[PDB]
DNA sequence: ACAATGCGAGCACTGCTATAGCAGTGCTCGCATAGAA
């Protein structure tokens, strides 16, 4: 033996693919079986998206976690895990060229540990745009933003984005994030004395890229800016994956190459993962300015391999005293600074926007979305209260009420189902499908996709690039795949009782999918539980920002 | 039951190279270079024999 | 250049989806398209898909009949052959394309994937010159082409007139390989010893003359060769003309070297009636000023017959959809009724449900009962030995030795009947029958009566086969007699369907229609009918039959009867109409 | 019924031609008597795996195993994925043996490189840690396998392991009984059973068990070496014949089987050539029985000859006899099997045509044999096959070509209207030249006769040449120009396996360093570290954009590890005008190998714009139709006639002929380096160079390539 | 590999007639073919001629008809040794021309 | 989204030392480099 048998069997019982077990064997194999398994699991988690492997999820906790706590070789709790790994030279703290690094109590695949550092290096090098003269800036700002009487957060977002090289703007679907970037650059153009200001728009997906322009063009057309209102954004739609040319695969860009621009604005950033970033950042001319946009609480900012989540964490820290004062200087409004911890270049260029003022409410989808972003009591009495009838519709799913859901489910797709029957065969069936959509946390099961598709296709009997439809056995989509997509009506189906897959950000992104009606088939135990859990987060990006 | 071989033209190159590997690889620089100035590779050795 | 072009074509055929590779295919000189054609065809989206469809058909022709049939199908449409032949040097290009096809055809029947062939091409285009089988086929018209051959290929050959344009060259031997003039041995002086090189250089023209002899020897009426005051030595024309160093020069200048003009004088020396020279009178007149004539008054016979009927010999295969292609050929008695893979159903307590699934193991089971002693008990050693040889693990003997018996002493229908009660004399294993079938057997026509008499065939999807005239093969696992009647037994190893619950009188009658085994019944019995009637001189159905037993080996316990086993008794009135259904 | 000597070597063809016109022309067929082996993928495939313990594991060989569906499927490998693995294997440096022990077992010097374990390691080592970061364990990571695609590496790395488990499992000799499970185990380990294959596989297991049981029966003590069994499994498999379709779906193509003389209305015999039909094989020589014959005895000779008789006897209505009359190569004549000779000879000696009743025995005979004998044509589209009478072909398919009713390919170049836009990335002018014809194909009508599957080195690297050495000279150069550490590069290059072995590798490198240094020094000697520049010129009603790298205040300084070329001068000439136009007054040099150089004098922003136009002009016409201009051939003829003195373009018949030499010399190169003409792009325009289009090439390539010479140095 | 080429084919035959057990082989063949006609002889090689004489040279009851033309021996490059012919020319005294 | 050698000529030029002949250093350039059981 060597350990081989145990591992190879793990593939038989599909509990870690071949790449994982092979990688472990060729890199360790002739070393304490521990290091061998470690690499097998590391490469495992990695496959799932996790950037690193916490020594903790590897210290007696996996006796109830990864199914490979089975051992004759695992010499006790071994404690010296840090010691045992570093001992074998398939792992190092970072010095020698090692496939596996051990920084902090995290075990990374080199490529990862580097990608991370490169990320942290980017948010602790963010120099200040000397383009001060607050005098003018404050003007161009007071003019673009009128109702700044009451602390206008979008006006600060801009101010923060115009006085920094790197900045991120986090906001819900119900914020003027779209138009805030509009004036943001409108003033950027304006304060560009002579010339040489190339602004190129982007997004990880072609779908967002799409909107950016047809919206940045809309809200940009309007307002005051004709001083040659045409060195505008090329309205040119780039996949965050073209600029930095990829070719069937390396990239034409890195540390001296493309990114022919001084100002970059990536949207749907909440969908940028560790790998992409890292390169984009170095590939960015030291003379360029990046403006990230997205929603911090979107399941996409927290799912394995994400970052926008971690990056925007230090927001709740508030600005530094001096920055809070400077921004409040640029905007005719005072700017708080709740507790001066540190991340400086970060905290001072982070900025989350909030919905503004309008009598009445944002009710229904609104209230739910907000409370979901925090406490129970809140989340509880908005459902019962007034029965937002249209907007919210919480229904008890457990036992035989599953067949109750199945009904008001075929009911939702009502419009869709009728176009087929009425044989109205044009493309209105397409627009008809995006009117109603089921959402579930799992991929397989009584709930989940594979499972919900069957039990439902059965009811319409007893009664009757990517994400682009025509039944990929969709009908019921994972909150995940639904990202960047929105439907008029939307119903959420959570597991009966279990799974950590059902976290806050998942519920949140699900709710934010609906435009009008939002059905949520769950239990005031699972819902209230999810409401309290918060998608675990791998990484050292949290630490690399605290040095 | 003999099988009529066809290769050879290849079997021969392979052989000429097995000769170059076990005979030239283990050589120490001073010698290796001499050989090099006589022929650069197994390919060249064959075109001669 | 054609080989490359064809390859691009096979890539288009192999995927007309990808807009590029296809265009690329169409761009090939072989397709005879224009620059204009390419253009327009790019700016007209409907005419593009047109082509795509066209190729998607060719892939179809490829998957079904092969490459040759596909390529020829391609050419016939784009009228390739006819056009190429009319395009200067086209005939050569055609024969080569046809050739490739003949080779692309061989290669086909040696790989089971089209892509595997494409691959096959690349390599050959990259690393060629292999056999003489991939050598170029000469054209049947060349028998009217001035022939340019080598002194060597010419030995033995005869020619009316011959020309030796470069018969003066020589090329001095530098490699010191000579034969010792005393011992007549091949010596290799690994040292350029002038003495030995001198010797070799001698043997050189000693062979050149020998070649010269053969060259002049080839012509019948006349032969004219080219001579010149050749000079290799970089010695500034010092009355050199090392012509004397060539076989022909050596004979003209009788050995001794000569002046440039010295040659011209030696030639004149001998030169009358048969010999005569001239000066290298160059010339020009591009024309071979030949014209042509032609009258293509042809046509191809067209047969006035028609396909009509098709005589085949089917066998309850008019059912089972293919995949068994070549399968029922390599193993005539393979457990064709089983197939698939196995996974994590290994539960640490071996049972008949965990016994390796598939055809290879299924036939192993069938095997056991091919010659067993139902009468006496199941010897474990015979079982241990059966698995040992079959490649299985010995640790299956208990489960198996207990499994077999359980099925033996299993009560068939009612009064007694149990395999173990059957002695040799009342058993006939693996009966092979042939039921002639005249008057086309229409799938629909048979579905009707099969319905009325059988409640099982009530699940009427049937008629999944098409008209067939001929014979009807069929093997019967077992036919025995309980001193009164004859029966039909078919051991059927199937399921991976977990346990017991799947081998209930319901589950069984389900898989029955699932695999439409019901047909097997009616057919098989119809055969036993015909046979028994034939043998038993004056026999009656309901007095001699009363049979039909299906044993789904698995899910059969010592004390859970009616589970695993299934029984049916043909309507007798069905067999009646079914029999005459054959010959009316 | 059609019978042939060897039904195996006729099968391809039988299938081929019976693949004809669906309707009308078609008639079903069934081949029988073929061998199991010669007619089933998996068969020879398994027999192959049974040879692992002897294999060298050459690259192409293992990958060959993947072309077998069932084997690939068994390792979750798709035709999609194979294409990557196939590339990585080549690029990672794999080509030899599986292990190191595999190498030593071959009494060879374990280099620890180019074996599979190496190549795989470089791949998994790449899965993580990227190419840079340096060599891990004397191994340099291979990044092409880094993304989710890195998942494939797991599958391949998983196969070779299985192959190795077994290559070592099947190594030692075992007692007969122990080999029993081996066949079954292997099949499950490398094959995910199809349906057809489920059958073929069962056959393997049968013979395997058979061969072993039989040996056990005779109670064989001593152990058995695999070879013994494989070699037997092979033979059996070679004799097991498939002929289940013998009498169902009509027309039976087969061989002459002894003891199976059935009567047929029609009997056809093909390939009845001398040395081919009366099938031979000489008795063992030590088969006593064959020297002293007796009435009961039997031999093939006798069996076959009496077979030919059974045919004639069994042919009720028509006897068809055919043989090959000449090999389609040396065209020498072949002969009919003596048996066939004995038949027509008898026919002719006992028959006479109606006409000839009073002439002669021999004479009447001839006419008869000649009358029944029918000499066929070489090609199916030969018109003789379409006149009236004896066997007019039933294949209209060929008719048109038989009647020379073709329409010769129409001249490929048809001017295509072109609309000169505004704003052409500098790149499109750079990529247009450096070969324009290509540009018309790739640019104007998206035609890229892409060529990639590229030969995998059937061996490790002993020598560096062509494209590789260049690529290596590129980094070594740059590294020496950046006055960086060449030692780093080396190690990296070696860790990838791109360099010859040790002492020889150290030598290779050392001598390249010497040539690259000489080059770099010429760069360093006048390299004034400058920076990027942007292009946005206005020329005769046209714009342009681009990133001219390292632009020095001197101007432009470029260098490359290759020889001088006109195509390369043009490149820099364009990069220059744009530079001169964009303002910046300076110079521009391109340092090449062998001290070559292309140096251009500063131009006045005005005239720069003047030439940047003509180049811009060519791209225009170039987009309408193939703008000739062969930078090398033309550049040659153009360089032989030009003169630095008085900008003297020579016309004298002395050089006008030397030039025509330099030209053809470049168009069609040596037996070593090989001509500009030798190029698909040009090939599709014309296969042979006509003195006409040659002119067009000069006139045209002179019209654009002249400024290059009028200004160099 | 268990394979055999052509050079080997007529080579292994030359060794056999050389070895001790070379007589049972010489005689065996000799009987089967008491008189043999070798054509295109001017192209033989030492290996061939050896086998030939080792079987028929100086042997009553047998005849070796060697026919070809030395003036046409042009296959040196494949191993046709004109010298081994002249050697054979020396050993057999009976000469004839057409 | 990328190119073979090697050998002497050939002639230009540079010391010597009994303007001419012999020699030697050098760089450029044209020339010749298989056959088919
Ligand atoms: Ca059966």
């Amino acid at each position: 033996m060597k350990l081989q048998k145990q591992l190879l069997e793990a593939v038989e019982h599909k509990q870690l693919r071949p790449l994982d077990v092979q990688f472990a064997l060729t890199v360790a194999g002739d070393e304490h079986p521990a290091v061998t398994l470690a690499a097998a699991l590391l490469s495992h988690d990695a496959g799932e998206g996790h950037v690193c492997l916490p020594l903790s999820r590897l210290e007696n906790n996996e006796a109830s976690h990864p199914l490979l706590a089975t051992c004759v070789s695992e010499i006790g709790e071994l404690q010296n895990w840090e010691e045992c790994l570093l001992a074998s030279q398939a792992v190092s703290r970072g010095d020698e060229p090692t496939p596996m690094i051990l920084c902090g109590d995290r075990l990374y695949l080199n490529r990862m540990w580097c990608n991370e550092r490169t990320v942290a290096r980017f948010f602790n090098e963010v120099n200040h745009a000397i383009e001060v003269d607050e005098a003018l800036l404050a003007q161009t700002l007071d003019k673009l933003f009128p109702v700044s009487d009451e602390i206008n957060w979008q006006k600060v977002a801009a101010a923060v984005a115009l006085t920094r090289r790197i900045s991120v703007i986090s906001g819900g679907p119900g914020t003027g994030k779209t138009t805030t970037v509009a004036k943001l650059l409108a003033a950027l153009i304006q304060m560009a004395d002579g010339e040489r200001c190339r602004i190129r728009l982007a997004a990880p997906t072609g779908k967002a890229a799409a909107r950016l322009t047809e919206s940045l063009g809309k809200a940009l057309r309007q307002l005051p800016l004709t001083d040659e209102q045409k060195k505008r954004i090329p309205e040119d739609a780039s996949t965050l994956h073209r600029l930095l040319g990829a070719q069937p695969q390396r990239l034409r860009h890195h540390a001296g190459n493309p990114l022919h621009l001084d100002v970059l604005v990536v949207d749907e950033a909440s969908m940028i993962d560790l790998p992409m970033m890292s390169r984009l950042i170095d590939a960015l001319p030291d003379h360029a300015r990046v403006i990230f946009l997205g929603d911090r609480d979107q399941l996409a900012s927290v799912e394995a391999g994400a970052v926008l989540g971690d990056i925007c964490a230090y927001a709740n820290a508030g600005f530094t005293a001096e920055r809070a004062r400077q921004l409040s200087r640029l905007t005719g409004t005072h700017v708080p600074a709740g507790t001066g911890t540190e991340a400086a270049s970060l905290r001072d260029s982070l900025c989350l926007l909030q919905k503004s003022y309008r009598f009445g409410s944002d009710s229904g989808i609104g209230q739910l979305a907000a409370a979901i972003n925090r406490g129970d009591k809140t989340a509880v009495k908005t459902v019962f209260q007034q029965d937002f009838t249209d907007i919210e519709k919480r229904l008890l799913q457990s036992g035989e009420d599953y067949i109750a859901m199945l009904e008001e489910a075929l009911a939702g797709y009502g419009r869709y189902l009728d176009l087929l029957q009425a044989r109205a065969e044009p493309d209105l069936i397409i627009q008809a499908f995006n009117e109603y959509q089921l959402l579930c946390a799992l991929r397989e099961g009584p709930f989940g996709v594979a499972g919900l598709n069957e039990r439902i296709e059965q009811f319409m009997q007893q009664k009757r690039p990517s994400r682009l439809p025509e039944h990929e056995t969709t009908w019921a989509m994972t909150v995940h795949k639904s990202q960047g997509s929105e439907f008029d009506h939307a119903a959420l189906i959570l597991p009966s009782q279990r799974t950590p897959v059902v976290t806050r950000e998942l519920v949140y992104t699900a709710v934010t999918r609906a435009r009008r009606r939002l059905s949520l088939y769950a239990d005031e135990r699972i819902l209230s539980a999810a409401i309290a859990t918060r998608t675990e987060r791998r990484s050292g990006l949290a630490a690399l920002f605290s040095s | 039951e003999q099988q009529l071989i066809e290769d050879e033209s290849l079997l021969r190159y392979q052989a000429c190279a097995d000769f170059w590997r076990r005979h030239c690889y283990p050589l120490p620089r001073e010698i290796a270079q001499v050989v090099f100035e006589t022929w650069k590779g197994p390919q060249a050795l064959l075109r001669d024999i | 250049l054609e080989a490359q072009e064809m390859l691009w074509l096979l890539q288009a055929v192999m995927t007309p989806e990808r807009e590029n590779t296809l265009r690329s295919a169409l761009a090939t000189s072989m397709m005879g398209l224009n620059a204009l054609d390419i253009e327009t065809l790019n700016n007209d989206e409907h005419a593009w898909d047109v082509v795509v469809e066209e190729f998607d058909g060719y892939r179809q022709i490829w998957r079904k009949r092969g490459v040759m049939p596909m390529l020829r199908a391609l050419m016939s449409a784009r009228n390739i052959a006819e056009n190429l032949l009319a395009t200067a040097g086209g005939e050569r290009r055609l024969t080569d394309i046809l050739h490739i096809s003949e080779l692309l055809q061989e290669a086909g029947t040696q790989l089971e994937s089209e892509h595997a062939l494409v691959r096959w091409l690349s390599q050959h285009i990259l690393e060629p010159d292999s056999n003489a089988s991939s050598q170029q086929m000469r054209l049947e018209s060349d028998k009217h082409l001035v022939q340019i051959v080598t002194i060597h290929k010419s030995k033995g050959l005869e020619y009316p007139l011959v020309w030796l344009p470069f018969i003066t060259n020589f090329r001095v031997q530098e490699q010191a390989f000579y034969h010792d003039r005393h011992s007549f041995e091949a010596v290799l002086d690994l040292n350029a010893a002038p003495e030995s090189v001198d010797l070799a250089e001698a043997e050189r023209l000693a062979e050149d003359l020998r070649l010269l002899y053969v060259a002049l020897t080839r012509s019948v009426w006349h032969c004219s060769l080219g001579v010149a005051p050749l000079v290799r030595r970089r010695g500034d024309k010092k009355g050199d003309t090392d012509v004397h160093q060539s076989a022909l020069g050596r004979l003209l200048q009788k050995g001794e070297p000569q002046d440039a003009a010295g040659l011209r004088t030696c030639i004149e020396a001998l030169c009358d009636d048969d010999i005569a020279w001239q000066t290298a009178q160059t010339g020009d007149n591009q024309p071979w000023q030949v014209n042509d004539v032609s009258t293509a008054e042809l046509n191809a016979k067209t047969l006035q017959r028609l396909p009509g009927d098709n005589w085949r010999v089917t066998s309850y295969s008019g059912l089972q959809q293919r995949g068994h292609g070549i399968a029922q050929d390599l193993m005539p008695r393979l457990d064709v009724d089983a197939a698939g893979v196995a996974s994590v159903v290994e539960e640490p307590t071996l049972t008949p449900h965990q016994f390796p699934r598939g055809a290879s193991p299924g036939t192993f089971l069938h095997s056991l009962f091919e010659d067993l002693d139902f009468t006496q008990p199941v010897d474990p050693n015979w079982v241990r030995e059966k698995l040992e040889l079959g490649g299985f693990e010995s640790q299956w003997e208990p489960v198996l030795t207990e499994w077999i018996t359980a099925v033996l002493q299993a009560p068939l229908n009612e009064t007694g009947v149990s395999l173990s009660q059957l002695s040799a004399r009342n058993k006939q294993v693996e009966m092979e029958f042939y039921l002639p079938i005249s008057e086309p057997l229409i799938a629909s026509q048979l579905d009707t009566l099969i319905r009325q008499f059988d409640p099982l065939s009530a699940g009427c999807p049937p008629l999944e086969f098409m008209q067939v005239r001929g014979m009807l093969k069929g093997f019967i696992d077992l036919v025995f007699r309980h001193e009164g009647r004859y029966y039909l037994l078919d051991y059927k190893s199937n399921w991976l369907g977990e346990d017991s619950s799947a081998y209930t009188q319901q589950a069984m009658a389900a898989a029955m229609q699932a695999h439409r085994y019901d047909l097997q019944y009616q057919l098989y019995t119809l055969a036993l009918h015909r046979y028994l009637r034939h043998r038993i001189a004056d026999y009656d159905y309901e007095h001699h039959f009363g049979g039909v037993i299906y044993l789904f080996l698995r899910g059969v316990d010592k004390e859970h009867p009616q589970q695993g086993i299934y029984t049916t008794r043909p309507n007798a009135g069905l067999i009646a109409l079914m029999d005459e259904m054959f010959a009316g | 019924i059609v019978m042939v000597a060897d039904i195996d070597s006729y099968s391809p063809f039988i299938q081929a031609v019976f693949g004809s016109a669906p309707a009308d022309r078609y008639l079903p067929y069934a081949i029988s008597d073929r061998r199991a082996r010669q007619s089933h993928p998996v068969l020879e495939a398994f027999i192959s795996l049974l040879s692992l313990p002897d294999s060298r594991f050459v690259s192409e060989d293992v990958l060959a195993l993947l072309d077998v569906p069932v084997l690939a499927a068994r390792f979750d490998i798709t035709e999609e994925g194979l294409r990557y693995l196939r590339q990585w294997v080549n690029e990672s440096g794999i080509r030899w043996g599986i292990d190191d022990d595999n190498v030593r077992e071959l009494e060879l010097p374990a280099t620890g490189q180019h074996t599979w374990r190496f190549g795989l390691t470089r791949m998994l080592l790449g899965y993580a840690m990227e190419s840079a970061q340096g060599e891990w364990q004397s191994v340099l990571p291979y990044d092409e396998s880094s993304g989710l695609i890195a998942e494939l590496v797991g599958h391949l790395a998983s196969l070779l392991m299985q192959l190795n488990i077994w290559r070592r499992g099947l190594a030692q000799e075992r007692p007969l009984e122990e080999w029993l499970p081996v066949c079954r185990d292997m099949l499950n380990a490398f094959f995910l059973p199809d349906a057809e294959t489920e059958a073929a596989m069962t056959l393997i297991e049968q013979q395997w068990q058979a061969i072993i049981a039989e040996g056990l029966g005779a109670q064989y003590g001593d152990a058995v070496p695999l070879s013994l069994l494989r070699d037997e499994l092979a033979q059996r498999l070679d004799q097991e014949r498939i002929s289940q379709r013998f009498l169902a779906g009509p027309v039976n193509i087969c061989t002459l089987m002894p003891m199976r003389s059935i009567p047929f209305k029609v009997v056809c015999l093909l390939g009845m050539n001398d040395g081919v039909y009366p099938r031979q094989l000489a008795p063992l020589g030590f088969d006593l029985m064959s020297q002293k014959p007796k009435r009961g005895d039997r031999s093939r000779r006798d069996d076959d000859r009496y077979l030919f008789l059974e045919a004639l006897i069994s042919a009720q209505q028509k006897l068809y006899i055919s043989y090959i009359g000449r090999s389609i190569q040396d065209n020498s004549e072949r002969f009919p099997s003596v048996l066939v000779q004995e038949l027509i000879d008898y026919i002719g000696q006992s028959h006479y045509l109606p006409g000839d009743e009073a002439l002669n025995c021999d004479e009447s005979e001839a006419r008869v044999k000649a009358h029944l004998t029918c000499l066929h044509t070489r090609m199916p589209f030969d018109p003789q096959n379409y006149q009236p009478g004896e066997r007019q072909s039933y294949a209209r398919e060929w008719l048109p070509a038989a009647s020379q009713a073709g329409k010769a390919h129409s001249e490929f170049v048809q001017p295509l209207p072109f609309t000169l836009p505004e704003t052409v990335p500098l790149e499109t002018l750079q990529r247009f030249w450096a070969h324009p014809v290509r540009a018309f194909f790739q640019m104007r009508l998206q035609v890229n006769f892409r060529t990639e599957d590229s030969e995998i080195p059937d061996t490790e690297p002993f020598i560096l040449e062509g494209l590789s050495r260049y690529q290596i000279n590129q980094q070594l150069l740059n590294a020496l120009v950046e006055q960086d550490d060449a030692e780093r590069l080396f190690r990296r290059f070696r860790a990838a396996g791109d360099l010859p072995y040790g002492a020889f590798g150290e030598i290779f490198w050392e001598t390249q360093c010497q040539e690259m240094q000489q080059l770099a020094d010429r760069v360093i000697a006048c390299r004034q570290p400058g920076q990027s520049m942007e292009i946005d010129l206005a020329c005769n009603g046209v714009q342009i954009t681009g990133w001219l790298p390292q632009v020095q205040p001197d101007g432009l300084l470029r260098w490359r590890p290759s020889l001088l070329s006109v195509a390369q001068g043009m490149q820099l000439w364009l990069e220059h005008l744009v530079y001169c136009a964009s303002g910046g007054n300076g110079e521009s040099r391109l340092f090449l190998r062998k001290d070559g150089e292309w140096r251009f004098p500063p131009l006045a922003a005005e005239q720069a714009l003047h030439y940047l136009s003509q180049l811009i002009e060519g791209y225009r016409e170039g987009m309408s139709a193939p703008l000739l201009v062969l930078p090398e051939s033309g550049g040659a003829w153009l360089k032989t006639c030009y003169d630095a003195q008085n900008d003297a373009m020579l016309d004298d018949d002395s050089t006008l002929q030397k030039a025509r030499t330099k030209f053809l010399q470049a168009y069609e190169g040596n037996m070593m380096v090989r001509g500009e003409g030798d190029d698909i792009w040009y090939q599709r325009l014309w296969r042979q160079l006509t003195p006409e289009t040659m002119e067009a090439i000069v006139e045209q390539s002179q019209r654009f390539l002249l400024p290059l010479f009028r200004f160099n140095q | 590999r268990g394979e055999l080429g052509f050079d080997d084919m007529l080579s292994r035959l030359d060794s056999a007639l050389r070895s001790e057990s070379g007589e049972v082989l010489a005689a065996a063949i000799r009987t089967r073919f008491p008189v043999a006609m070798i054509d295109e002889f001017q192209d033989t090689d030492p290996q061939q001629y050896r086998i030939f004489r080792r079987i028929w040279h100086h042997q009553p009851e047998t005849a070796l008809l060697l026919i070809g033309d030395p003036k046409q021996a042009i296959y040196a490059f494949r191993g046709a040794d004109i010298f081994t012919y002249m050697k054979a020319r020396s050993e057999v005294h009976a000469h004839y021309t057409l």
